[PDB]
């Protein structure tokens, strides 16, 4: 999951200085800026609150697979918090699989879990 | 010695104007290098046009340099120098090419060189 | 210190390079939309050109003054210029050509008139005390027909009222990202009109007099709109090219400054170590 | 009188730093540029030519009040010289009041004297 995140962050850092132009190329530059803003919001963290590696993997996968493209940049943090809560509530099989195999679980199962959480998520 | 009461009021005024236009041309150098002549205002074009000719006219051919170039050399009186620079500042020779001002001496040699070149 | 001065100059040049790159990207984005507008405008112009070619010649004589020349007493000049500068020679070429033609073929004190589109043209003709009748500025980056319909109608009416007997228009034509030529068109009165191969004749209702009297102003307005679209495309392309050249110059300046920065850094390190060693030896 | 001169020069320098190519041409910016240019022209002086503090007070008063806003920049210096000559003959009681009380005279009298000199001044 790390490679795509690195590429997106590099593109956003390249194009960051020109973010206040909404008249840019509607296809490439706008999408890159929209992905980079959410990436930066995801990479933020609270003080003295470390995150388990499995939850980090899951949230970065969700960010890099486009599931966050519709969530507002200001609500990305809340999306992450309630995603962690939803995970520790009813994604114990995925968490245990990641912890005990060091490898990603089934893609379809992960996508279904993410979509199910997005169904119950509320946007301000 | 560059004082109005020593060299004369006209001499002092001409020297001050030449220094002012040269300073403005020097200031415009960064903008010229970055954007080019296209972005200068209407009067800045004139400032550059006069300044390049003034800078070229400041040159001179020397008697001691004849053995290396063949140019006989010149001896320009201060009155002739002041008159020529005042005429250049007034815009009398704005049409002549800037290469005519290179290594001549008196102001009439500029006209002779331009006419020889074909202006 | 020279090191800090060079560092500040490098930072300023980098900021300028970033600004110019942003301007270039924005200019390209706007050029895309300008090309889209130019593509969209084609069918209406084609249809009106075919109709006027069919109806004005072959179907009858010169029933309207706009089809036949009259003795010249005054000339109307329409110039299209950008509202903002920062484009390479785009406005300069048009203004210089217009002024040169006016001075070398015209310009009795009351023999001409100017229609100005653009703040640059307004400032130019006000500074040179050139008389101006009509004015329009602050046009959108992609102007619509409703924006210039009023000014085109006013120009057509002024021509039809006998204020001036002929009208000329000057603008930049778009060819590629590099070439923007200045083109002159005798807009009025309709001296040249192309032949159309369809050769279709309708039953005029009423007679062709009113048909022509309604059709000709629309043809003139369409021509004005097409020229405006071409001018906008040329302006965007010129701005893009100028910004690219500015970025290249900034990069060259940056590297030439980094060389001096390295030299000054070495000199400073040498001086500092020499002073420290001399102070140590002094004891 | 000179409290606002620092703000005037700051605005003039800040605008002139880019106004020669910015083409912003806003009305306030144009007015500020003209005022700053006139002030800069006023502030010039000749060698070994001291002038009294009262006359300095009067000339910067005339500059700041905007009474010379219509005078050409090239004519500003001749305007100042003629103003000093005019004060040498008329309005001398204003100079006496300034030099005796260290304070400005009545504003209306100073304004009308300035207007009289402006009327008798020949603008080139």
């Amino acid at each position: 999951v790390a490679g795509t995140l690195r590429l997106d962050l590099a593109a956003y850092r390249e194009l960051e200085a020109f973010a206040q132009f909404g008249s840019d190329l509607d296809k490439a530059t706008q999408a890159k800026l929209a992905r980079g803003a959410r990436t930066v919001e995801v990479l933020k963290q609270d003080l003295h609150q470390p995150i388990p590696v499995e939850k980090q993997v899951l949230i970065i996968y969700a960010l890099t697979r486009g599931f966050l493209d519709d969530i507002p940049v200001e609500d990305v943090r809340r999306f992450e918090k309630e995603f962690y809560l939803f995970l520790d509530q009813n994604g114990q099989h995925l968490l245990e699989h990641i912890r005990t195999t060091k490898d990603l679980p089934n893609e379809d199962d992960l996508n279904k879990a993410i979509e199910a959480f997005k169904k119950t998520f509320v946007v301000s | 010695a560059l004082a109005p009461e020593i060299v004369g009021e006209e001499h002092y005024q001409v020297a001050r104007k030449v220094q002012q236009t040269l300073q403005r041309y020097k200031e415009l150098q960064d903008i010229i290098a970055i954007l080019g002549m296209d972005e200068l205002s209407d009067e800045d074009k004139l400032v550059v046009h006069r300044a390049r000719r003034i800078q070229f006219f400041l040159s001179q051919n020397f008697h001691v340099a004849e053995q290396f170039t063949g140019q006989p050399g010149s001896y320009v009186p201060v009155k002739e120098t002041v008159r020529g620079f005042k005429e250049i500042l007034e815009g009398k020779y704005d049409h002549l090419p800037e290469d005519a001002f290179r290594l001549v001496g008196r102001i009439e040699e500029v006209v002779e060189k331009a006419k020889a070149m074909g202006v | 210190a020279s090191l800090r001065d060079i560092k500040t100059r490098i930072n300023a040049t980098k900021k300028t390079s970033q600004i110019t790159k942003a301007m270039e990207m924005v200019s390209t984005s706007k050029l895309n939309r300008a090309e889209q507008n130019a593509k969209s405008f084609v069918p209406y112009m084609e249809k009106i050109q075919e109709v006027v070619a069919n109806v004005a010649l072959g179907a009858g004589g010169a029933s309207h003054p706009m089809l036949v020349s009259r003795p010249v007493k005054k000339t109307g000049y329409l110039v299209i210029t950008s509202d903002r500068g920062l484009a390479g020679a785009y406005n300069s070429n048009v203004l210089r050509l217009v002024y040169q033609t006016i001075q070398k073929r015209h310009a009795s004190p009351d023999e001409y008139a100017i229609i100005v589109i653009g703040r640059v043209g307004l400032s130019f003709f006000r500074k040179r005390n050139m008389p101006v009748i009509l004015d329009i500025t602050r046009l959108p980056d992609q102007p619509s027909f409703a924006d210039i319909k009023e000014i085109a109608r006013k120009t057509v009416g002024l021509f039809a009222d006998g204020t001036f007997d002929e009208l000329y228009m000057y603008y930049n034509h778009y060819v590629s990202a590099i070439q923007q030529e200045v083109t002159e068109r005798k807009l009025l009165p309709l001296t040249d009109l192309a032949e159309n191969k369809q050769r279709t004749v309708y039953e005029f209702e009423p007679s062709q007099e009113e048909i022509l009297d309604v059709l000709l102003p629309q043809y003139a307005e369409s021509l004005i709109y097409g020229a405006l679209l071409d001018a906008k495309a040329s302006e965007h392309a010129a701005r893009m090219t100028a910004m690219k050249n500015a970025t290249d110059n900034a990069n060259e300046l940056i590297r030439t400054l980094t060389l001096s920065y390295n030299r000054a850094r070495q000199a400073a390190i040498t001086q500092e170590i020499t002073e420290i060693v001399a102070g140590a030896n002094a004891l």
